[PDB]
């Protein structure tokens, strides 16, 4: 199950 | 920025035996950047048509691939793979040896 | 016993030939069980996620979307934070997921990020602060303290992650909780009348994990040992071997040992002619 990742680098 | 040239194995997937079939193997890992280019020889000559794995890398962050092919081992054919890479001057050739 | 679920992230980017590819590879222990790729022509890997429904297929699809801009956005933002051109190719690449025990619950928890090779920032094991690897990713991690983004993954890590993979676990049981031993040879090659090889053999193993050794008189011949690097069969299984050069004559003074969770105790093999 994949996380949503909103936040960048 | 760093790069790492790849580690090259060649092999079957089962104990190769004349006249039995079997899938060729050729394992590329440890290599940065991702762009790699393998090949499977038959007899000197590429073989056109090959699967490979879905790009993935290990912890220490380098990538690793499998390409294959099905195939039925005989005595006389011999089996390689080429593998180029940003790292490599020219491609380099290895031999596939029953024994390793 | 323990099990781990892993998500494997690489962004690339490729001036001149669109934008950067993005590709997702999850795995279960050393199964891999979904693949996601920008560049997939059609989007529709494991038998035992087949059972999961469309409601399930929607949300991680969205879920690759945000990667996939968020990761192209991390690139570009990359390039700012090194002073780099725009005209050459660069990588991005994370980890992330969890372990359990044997008992399902957590024992701890990823999520790392590496630029053109080299770590960038990783989320602590407290789950709660960042490791910076230089003044870039000191930004980053300025920006993620600020947003609150460990308390947010912490929440993913020690409650969604451990969620699906006991429900992996339990769908997949009859390979996920499988290990398959070792089978195992020597094989003798003279390299010269005064000498020869000793190849110590493990196919058909899964998982990966395992050790092979050779031993000299009851020592270990670490330094004169070659080991190659463990290798997928193609078939679900992995295969390494070990080889030492021995003087002819003295083969069985040399002994191989071979440790796997699929093996009961360690096997003690030789060389029989
Ligand atoms: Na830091």
């Amino acid at each position: 199950f994949l996380r949503g990742r909103a936040y960048g680098l | 920025m760093i790069q790492r040239t790849p580690k090259i194995q060649v092999y079957s997937r089962h104990p190769a035996e004349n006249g039995k079939s079997n899938f060729l193997n050729c394992y590329v890992s440890g290599f940065h950047p991702s762009d790699i280019e393998v090949d499977l020889l038959k007899n000197g000559e590429r073989i056109e048509k090959v699967e490979h794995s879905d790009l993935s890398f290990s912890k220490d962050w380098s990538f690793y691939l499998l390409y294959y092919t099905e195939f039925t081992p005989t005595e006389k054919d011999e089996y390689a793979c080429r593998v180029n890479h940003v790292t490599l001057s020219q491609p380099k050739i290895v031999k596939w040896d029953r024994d390793m | 016993g323990s099990h781990s679920m892993r998500y494997f992230d690489t962004a690339m980017s490729r001036p001149g030939r669109g934008e950067p590819r993005f590709i997702s590879v999850g795995y279960v222990d050393d199964t891999q069980f979904v693949r996601f790729d920008s560049d997939a022509a059609s989007p529709r890997r494991a038998p035992w996620i087949e059972q999961e429904g469309p409601e399930y297929w929607d949300r991680n699809t969205q879920a690759f979307k945000t990667n996939t801009q968020t990761d192209r956005e991390s690139l570009r933002n990359l390039r700012g934070y090194y002073n780099q051109s725009e005209a050459g190719s660069h990588t991005l690449q994370s980890m992330y997921g969890c372990d359990v025990g044997p008992d399902g619950r957590l024992l701890r928890g990823h999520n790392q990020y590496a630029y053109d090779g080299k770590d960038y920032i990783a989320l602590n094991e407290d789950l709660r602060s960042w490791t910076a690897a230089d003044t870039a990713a000191q930004i980053t991690q300025r920006k993620w303290e600020a947003a609150r983004v460990a308390e947010q993954d912490r929440a993913y890590l020690e409650g969604t992650c451990v969620e699906w993979l006991r429900r992996y676990l339990e769908n997949g049981k009859d390979t996920l909780e499988r290990a398959d031993p070792p089978k195992t040879h020597v094989t003798h090659h003279p390299i010269s009348d005064h000498e020869a090889t000793l190849r110590c053999w493990a196919l058909g193993f899964y998982p990966a994990e395992i050790t092979l050794t050779w031993q000299r008189d009851g020592e270990d011949q670490t330094q004169d040992t070659e080991l190659v690097e463990t290798r997928p069969a193609g078939d679900r299984t992995f295969q390494k071997w070990a080889a030492v050069v021995v003087p002819s004559g003295e083969e069985q003074r040399y002994t191989c040992h071979v440790q796997h969770e699929g093996l009961p105790k360690p096997l003690t093999l030789r060389w029989e002619p």
